[PDB]
């Protein structure tokens, strides 16, 4: 459950942008 | 002698400073969904940028875009040549003279 | 033999760069170019009654825009030359006969 | 009270009015609860206002001084101009507004 | 020269004629106390009032001429003394009328009368990069009014997106509206 | 509100406020003069100059 | 699902081996992805620098 | 972030202008120049190239400006 | 014809949303003639053609203004332009990687 | 447009005064084009290069070893009991 | 490798996971995109505005280059062309 | 005013273990940097000993203090 | 008197009435600041280990 | 907010689709304008056009 | 100017008139074979046989 909540937290609700060059 | 220069400042890491990656970010590697989104708008006929087309009519000179191998890297090139304007005589001004020193009217 | 080389590279960036002065000598002036200019230098710029409201009121702005373009704030002409065609803006909704008497 | 200030502040928009000088604050000796004019004042008004009803607004719909204009940012108002539109333009997201005299 | 990305900052300027290399130096620990706080007094902290000890005596006019060809030479700008506060605020008030009269219904014209007035103050005719250094934000607001102005008159405007959903940081925090 | 926020990092190893490393441009060190010849002892790692 | 994986893959190896390619083909695609993305990103670098 | 999605027309001031001008400089700094590092551009690596045989000299002393008095 | 057809098109646009419409009218009202055109040919991409008569009014070194539609996405081009431009550059300094984290995958992260 | 040669920054390029060199390069050039970002740069992935998201890496997990403890711990309170009490609460909170 | 439980068989598993994982990667932006999607109007709406400012600027510093180049016609003077002893040319707009 | 008040009390005895922690940390460190002989070592160990026991007491402290900011009776 | 000799921009009052929003101020601040970064992830993985060690004591 | 979202991505379909067509009508109303500006102009040259040749005013001598 | 202990180093030496900055450059990495091995062809390693550029006109 806590692999679970963690993988949908960060991948789905903790995105956040990074720079690309 | 600016090439392939030394070391000059040291390089270090301060006490409990936190770091951000995990083990598998080696792994890990970046996406973007722009090359998907296009296709998937090249296949349903969804609205393209006015980008595509070469002619510029967000101004009232002629405007050409020139393509750096994709529609999606373009810039706007004009095509007038300008002419340009003096309300100005010839003639009428030498600078490099000091004009404060001879006696005349444009000395004074 | 300075002064020569000074200004026939003078005379090249300008005819580089397509310029026209009090002296028209330019042949790379389109026709529509080279009629604003020469009234603006030598002739009387005024709308003829011809045109709608709308096109004389761009004849002005072009005729604005050339003789801004043209005299900088330090030349004497340019608050005259201002001032007629804040006339003419004025007046667009005239005649010539009755927009003379007002812009002379 | 807190719904009237809540509202007033999510569905409304604000301006921070300024004066330059002193000599052109208003006359609030009479009316009661401000008796005098303080600069930074935050005013809330309407998507449809001009320049000319805040300036009445400011002055109590009396006689104000003459050549009186607004400004953002060193960007001078149009009388006949809607605030809103204005400061959308010259000052995006920074209306504070400065009341001057524009005599030059 | 005065930058520190320079490699010879703090040394004079290389002119084509022989110059005494001795530098102003502007004030760099003034006193507390500067009882006189007039231009008069302020502008000897930066300038010299009778102007730099580099001006030339040429021996011919074509030196003149091809110093000034090149780029190396102006009166106005090496025979010359600093400008008095009278003189410089009759230069602004001489251009503002001007400006005024070429159009009184425009918003960058208090934009181009200060840029003008720095430029003044900060003497543009002997020192015309440390002046530019001191004007191009006046400049820059300039260019920005005028794309303000162009834009208010041709009626142009872009599709805003929907709000988001995270506009408010937190729901008790008050959403100012802005135009 | 539009001016921009700097980074924040507090706790009982670590933080960013007892000191300052300046802009990208004009930039500072961030540990003050008595300390600086001992910078060695405030590091987890160090890689030193080539001379 | 799990009667489709088993039905194709009932040992633990066969289950590993399958699940290792299918990362690697989740990766390989997401690499072709990024070249292109990366050639974009390395004309509009090079634009930069010829400016 | 400033232009697309804020709604400003204007983003960069000058120094933020400066900032980006800075970066295009130092961008081309390293592409023209193969191992350039801190004192021109701020960039430091351990692993550098070295002649083979390294003479170290003391610098010149500060050049003597005329000044008054 | 030229304005006819506007009319029809902006009505029911095209995915180009009428700009050959608009500057085949826009070229048409001209009172000498048209300057800009767009070539009639047997070739899939057309182009966009310069007058010769009005060659001197406009900054350009032949009538060819280019294709009337934009490129098509392809690797090989994107390829072929960027070595163009590392070439018309010639910086010694490109692609030199002075620190790379250490991993058996040749690129970490990317 | 007053003082030329003290305003540089909204002078021509020095390619300009050479009086040399599809569709061509501009022969004018100003100084003021550096204060713009994307005046020769295009404005190819403007909008596009704040939308490459990457996720977090936390993993919330920590065993929770009980057998190890034989005593309670203290715990915090987070927020006021409202369902007791709820009419004098405005009236009481300030206290202690 | 078709058919039987093997090695190649659980390859050939992992690959068709992966293009089918791809495949549900396109139908959700491709849903997004048809039904779910104003950011694209508005950010071509905001790039064509931009485009139109660019343009503005670029003319603008054209105009004022221009203004600078004109200030030297006064300096100009067209009888130094002339060479000693010889007549002024109108070539060099007497 | 109450609640600023107890604001104000809570989070001085709840950072109080953080300064002493970090703030009398950075002036060891400084000792440090600076000492180099082994006399005065010798004596300073003792000195950091003494925080240590400090640090402590200052967390008993806020402990105490803050069961009794955060009992509750109902 | 130009617009540019003012300084005094910084002085920008508010009615007294919008003195209620100061809580909601002070956690619109602490959010943009502090929670929805790297530190306010932090701040949460330490509200869970405060449950941790509740639900630890309880056992 | 789905409902309202399909909803709002087909208005602004649309609207960007009009907002395209209106400028680039705006645009062709100007230049349309400059062009009757242009015809008018024309009937001004003198007949036989100009003499490119010389500057239209000689305001000097050439000896 | 040579020495490595001043700081104008490999840069034109001035002069109260102008002149021209581009220095005269003595060949560092000759090649093996120097056919000519007379002065003439190794006075021109480290001094131009016309002399240096450096000469003034003055004008009084
Ligand atoms: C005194 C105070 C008391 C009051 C408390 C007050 C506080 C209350 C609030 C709570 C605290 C909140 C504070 C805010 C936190 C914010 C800061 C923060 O969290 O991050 C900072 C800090 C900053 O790091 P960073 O540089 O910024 O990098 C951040 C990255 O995101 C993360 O970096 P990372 O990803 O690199 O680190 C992860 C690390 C560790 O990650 C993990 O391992 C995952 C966790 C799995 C745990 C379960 C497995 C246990 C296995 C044990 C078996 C061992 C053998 C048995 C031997 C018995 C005899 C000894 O990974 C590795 O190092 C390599 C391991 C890779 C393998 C892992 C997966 C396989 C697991 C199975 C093993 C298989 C091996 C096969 C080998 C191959 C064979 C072919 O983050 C970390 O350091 C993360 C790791 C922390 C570990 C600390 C070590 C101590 C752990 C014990 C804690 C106390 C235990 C209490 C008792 C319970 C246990 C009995
Ligand atoms: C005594 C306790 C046990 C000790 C043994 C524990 C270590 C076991 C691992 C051994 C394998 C090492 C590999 C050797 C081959 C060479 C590669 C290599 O080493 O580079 C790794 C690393 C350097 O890597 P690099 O330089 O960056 O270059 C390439 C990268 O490493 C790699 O390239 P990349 O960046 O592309 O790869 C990215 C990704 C690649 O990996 C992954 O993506 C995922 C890997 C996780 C796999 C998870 C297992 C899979 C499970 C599948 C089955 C699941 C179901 C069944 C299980 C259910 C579970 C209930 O992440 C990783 O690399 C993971 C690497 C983890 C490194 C090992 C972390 C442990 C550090 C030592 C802990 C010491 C504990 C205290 C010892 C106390 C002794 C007194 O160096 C080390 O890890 C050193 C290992 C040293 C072991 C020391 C053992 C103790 C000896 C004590 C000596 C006394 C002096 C020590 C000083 C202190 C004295 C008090
Ligand atoms: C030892 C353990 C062994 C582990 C083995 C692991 C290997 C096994 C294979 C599976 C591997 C795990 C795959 C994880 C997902 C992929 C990785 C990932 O997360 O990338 C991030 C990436 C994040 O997307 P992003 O655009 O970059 O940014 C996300 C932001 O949230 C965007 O920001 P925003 O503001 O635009 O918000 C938009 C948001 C808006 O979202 C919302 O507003 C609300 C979301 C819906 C809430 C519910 C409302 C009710 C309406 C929906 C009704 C659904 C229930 C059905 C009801 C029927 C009655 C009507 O839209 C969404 O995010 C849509 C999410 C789609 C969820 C629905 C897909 C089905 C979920 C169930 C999958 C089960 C997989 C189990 C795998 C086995 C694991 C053991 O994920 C995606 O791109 C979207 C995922 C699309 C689905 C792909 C599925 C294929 C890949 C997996 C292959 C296996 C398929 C099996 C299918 C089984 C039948 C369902
Ligand atoms: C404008 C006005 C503004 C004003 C300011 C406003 C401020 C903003 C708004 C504030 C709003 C208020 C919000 C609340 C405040 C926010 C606080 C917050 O969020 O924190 C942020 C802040 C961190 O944020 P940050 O930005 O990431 O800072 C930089 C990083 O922290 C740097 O990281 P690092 O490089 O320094 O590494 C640290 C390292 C530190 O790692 C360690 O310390 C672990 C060392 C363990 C050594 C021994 C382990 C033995 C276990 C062996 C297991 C078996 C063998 C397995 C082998 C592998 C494992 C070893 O990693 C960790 O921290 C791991 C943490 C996760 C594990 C937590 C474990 C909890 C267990 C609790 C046990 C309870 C027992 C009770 C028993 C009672 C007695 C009967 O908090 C901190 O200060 C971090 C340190 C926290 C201290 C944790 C220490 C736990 C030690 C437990 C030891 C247990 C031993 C017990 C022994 C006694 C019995 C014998
Ligand atoms: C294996 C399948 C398991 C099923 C899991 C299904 C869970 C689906 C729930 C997804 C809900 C995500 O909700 C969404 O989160 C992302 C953050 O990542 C936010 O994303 C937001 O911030 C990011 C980063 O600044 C920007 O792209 C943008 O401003 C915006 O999208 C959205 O504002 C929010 O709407
Ligand atoms: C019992 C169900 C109650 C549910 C809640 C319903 C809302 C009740 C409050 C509605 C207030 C209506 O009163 C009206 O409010 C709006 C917003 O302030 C004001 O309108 C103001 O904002 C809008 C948006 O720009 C414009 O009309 C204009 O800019 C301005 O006048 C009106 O001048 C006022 O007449
Ligand atoms: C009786 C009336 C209905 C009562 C129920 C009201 C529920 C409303 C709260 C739902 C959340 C709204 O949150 C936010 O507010 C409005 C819609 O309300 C939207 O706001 C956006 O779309 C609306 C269209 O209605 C526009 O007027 C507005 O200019 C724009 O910013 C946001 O896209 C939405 O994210
Ligand atoms: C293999 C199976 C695949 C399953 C595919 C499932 C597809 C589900 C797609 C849902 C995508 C919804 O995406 C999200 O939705 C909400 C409303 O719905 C949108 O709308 C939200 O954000 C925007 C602004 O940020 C505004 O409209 C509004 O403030 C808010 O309602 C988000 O902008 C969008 O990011
Ligand atoms: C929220 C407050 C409670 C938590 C406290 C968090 C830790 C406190 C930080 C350490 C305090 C002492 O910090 C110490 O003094 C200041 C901190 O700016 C720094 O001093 C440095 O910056 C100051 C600027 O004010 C300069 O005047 C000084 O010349 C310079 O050396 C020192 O480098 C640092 O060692
Ligand atoms: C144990 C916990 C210990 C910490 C507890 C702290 C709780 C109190 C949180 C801080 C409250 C400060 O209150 C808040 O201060 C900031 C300035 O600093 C103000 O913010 C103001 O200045 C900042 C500049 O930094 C601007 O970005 C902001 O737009 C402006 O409103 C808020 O208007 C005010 O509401």
């Amino acid at each position: 459950v806590a692999l679970g909540a963690s993988f949908v937290h960060d991948y789905f609700y903790q995105r956040r942008p990074v720079a690309w060059c | 002698s600016m090439d392939h220069g030394m070391q000059y400042s040291s390089i270090y890491w301060e006490t409990s400073h936190r770091t951000y990656l995990p083990f598998w970010a080696s792994l890990t590697q970046k996406f973007s969904w722009k090359i998907m989104d296009d296709q998937i708008r090249s296949f349903l006929r969804l609205p393209k940028p006015v980008t595509t087309e070469p002619f510029v009519f967000s101004s009232g000179s002629p405007y050409i875009r020139r393509y750096f191998g994709d529609a999606d890297i373009s810039v706007p090139v004009p095509l007038h040549a300008p002419a340009h304007f003096a309300f100005v005589p010839t003639g009428t001004v030498s600078p490099w003279e000091e004009t404060g020193m001879e006696t005349g009217p444009q000395g004074a | 033999k300075i002064l020569r080389d000074r200004n026939i590279g003078l005379f090249n960036l300008l005819q580089h760069h397509n310029f026209a002065g009090l002296s028209v000598n330019n042949a790379k002036l389109s026709d529509s170019q080279r009629v604003m200019w020469t009234d603006l230098v030598q002739g009387k710029p005024d709308v003829e009654d011809k045109l709608s409201v709308d096109a004389r009121e761009m004849k002005v702005d072009m005729y604005e825009k050339l003789f801004k373009q043209a005299a900088d704030l330090e030349n004497p002409c340019r608050m005259p030359g201002v001032a007629y065609l804040r006339c003419l803006r004025d007046t667009l909704t005239e005649t010539q006969s009755a927009r003379r008497s007002s812009c002379l | 009270g807190i719904f009237y200030t809540r509202f007033r502040a999510d569905t409304k928009l604000g301006y921070h009015v300024f004066i330059n000088e002193e000599k052109l604050y208003p006359d609030y000796s009479q009316n009661y609860f401000d008796t005098k004019w303080t600069n930074g004042r935050k005013v809330y008004l309407d998507d449809e206002t001009t320049v000319e009803q805040l300036k009445a607004q400011i002055y109590g719909g009396k006689a104000a001084p003459e050549n009186v204009k607004v400004a953002c940012r060193g960007r001078v108002f149009e009388d006949a101009d809607n605030v809103a539109m204005a400061v959308r333009a010259f000052c995006k997201r920074d209306p504070r507004l400065l009341l001057f005299q524009d005599n030059l | 020269n005065s930058s520190i990305y320079d490699n010879r900052n703090h040394e004079a300027v290389r002119h084509p004629w022989s110059t005494d290399a001795r530098t102003f130096h502007p004030n760099d620990n003034p006193e507390a106390d500067r009882i006189n706080t007039q231009y008069s007094n302020m502008v000897s902290d930066s300038f010299p009032e009778g102007g730099f000890s580099d001006a030339p005596r040429f021996s011919s006019n074509w030196e003149r001429l091809l110093a000034y060809h090149h780029g190396l030479y102006s009166p106005e700008k090496f025979n010359s003394t600093t400008k008095t506060a009278d003189e410089i605020r009759l230069a602004v008030n001489d251009f503002a009328a001007k400006v005024h009269a070429d159009d009184p219904k425009n918003a960058c014209k208090y934009l181009m009368i200060e840029e003008f007035k720095c430029l003044q103050s900060a003497q543009a005719r002997i020192d015309p990069q440390g002046a530019a250094t001191k004007c191009v934000k006046w400049f820059n607001e300039w260019r920005q009014c005028a794309w303000d102005q162009e834009k208010m008159v041709k009626g142009y405007n872009y599709i805003e997106d929907r709000r988001a959903r995270k506009h408010k940081p937190y729901i008790g925090a008050p959403d100012l509206q802005y135009s | 509100h539009e001016q921009p926020y700097r980074a924040f990092s507090l706790g009982f190893t670590a933080n960013n406020l007892s000191g300052n490393w300046g802009d990208y441009i004009d930039r500072q060190d961030n540990k003050n003069a008595l300390m600086r010849p001992a910078r060695m002892m405030f590091t987890d790692v160090f890689i030193p100059t080539t001379k | 699902v799990n009667a489709f994986v088993v039905k194709h893959n009932p040992d633990l190896r066969l289950q590993f081996v399958a699940f290792a390619s299918f990362i690697a083909t989740h990766m390989a695609i997401t690499k072709e992805f990024n070249d292109m993305y990366q050639r974009l990103v390395d004309i509009t670098s090079l634009l930069e620098l010829q400016a | 972030a400033r232009y697309c999605y804020r709604g400003l027309d204007h983003p960069f001031t000058l120094n933020e202008m400066k900032d980006f001008l800075f970066k295009l400089r130092e961008q081309y700094l390293v592409n023209k120049y193969e191992g350039i590092q801190f004192p021109f551009v701020f960039r430091q690596f351990n692993r550098v190239s070295t002649p083979g045989t390294l003479e170290v000299h003391t610098s010149p002393a500060l050049q003597q400006q005329p000044h008054f008095h | 014809d030229e304005g006819i057809n506007l009319m029809k098109c902006t009505k029911n646009p095209d995915p180009s949303f009428c700009a050959k419409e608009f500057v085949a009218m826009r070229e048409c009202n001209r009172p000498q003639g048209p300057h800009l055109v767009l070539s009639s040919s047997p070739s899939s991409p057309p182009h966009y053609e310069l007058r010769p008569e009005v060659k001197h009014l406009y900054n350009v070194d032949s009538t060819d203004l280019g294709s009337a539609v934009a490129p098509v996405r392809s690797k090989e081009q994107l390829d072929r332009v960027a070595d163009s431009l590392k070439a018309d550059l010639n910086l010694p300094g490109y692609g030199h990687i002075p620190y790379k984290w250490e991993s058996l995958r040749p690129n970490p992260g990317a | 447009p007053f003082m030329w040669r003290q305003r540089a920054y909204c002078a021509p390029v020095p390619s300009a005064f050479a009086s040399q060199q599809g569709v061509r390069k501009p022969l004018l050039r100003s100084n003021s084009e550096s204060l713009s970002v994307f005046s020769q740069i295009p404005d190819g992935l403007l909008g596009h290069t704040t939308s490459v998201t990457m996720g977090n890496s936390d993993i919330f997990f920590l065993p929770k070893p009980s057998n190890l403890l034989k005593i309670a711990l203290p715990a915090f309170v987070f927020m006021p009991n409202l369902t007791i009490f709820t009419r004098a609460f405005p009236f009481y909170a300030h206290t202690s | 490798a078709i058919k039987g439980p093997s090695v190649p068989h659980s390859i050939l598993f992992g690959v068709g996971a992966g293009c089918c994982a791809y495949a549900g990667y396109y139908l959700y932006r491709a849903m997004r995109l048809t039904f779910f999607d104003t950011e694209s109007v508005a950010l071509q709406s905001r790039l064509r505005y931009a485009e139109k400012q660019k343009l503005f600027h670029q003319e603008l510093d054209r105009e004022l280059a221009a203004g600078h180049i004109a200030s030297l016609v006064a300096e100009y003077d067209p009888v130094a062309t002339r060479l000693p002893f010889q007549p002024m040319q109108d070539r060099y707009r007497v | 005013r109450f609640y600023f008040m107890y604001m104000a009390r809570t989070t001085f005895q709840a950072v109080r273990p953080l300064l002493a922690f970090s703030v009398f940390g950075e002036v060891m460190k400084l000792v440090l940097a600076t000492m180099s002989s082994g006399l005065f070592s010798f004596l300073f160990s003792f000195v950091l000993a003494f925080e240590v026991f400090y640090f402590f007491l200052q967390c008993y402290i806020s402990y105490t203090f803050l069961t009794m900011f955060f009992t509750v009776l109902f | 008197a130009s617009p540019m000799l003012f300084t005094d921009y910084d002085n920008t009052a508010s009615p007294k009435s919008e003195l209620i929003f100061m809580a909601g101020n002070a956690l619109g601040y602490c959010t943009e600041r502090f929670f929805e970064n790297e530190y306010g992830q932090s701040i949460f993985m330490f509200a869970l280990g405060l449950a941790y060690l509740a639900m630890l004591g309880h056992e | 907010q789905g409902i309202k979202t399909v909803y709002a991505s087909c208005r602004y379909r649309k609207l960007n689709e009009r907002e395209i067509i209106s400028d680039r009508y705006t645009w062709l109303h100007e230049r349309m304008l400059e062009d009757e500006v242009e015809r008018v102009l024309l009937e001004q040259v003198p007949a036989g056009g100009f003499d490119k040749t010389r500057p239209g005013l000689l305001l000097g001598p050439s000896t």
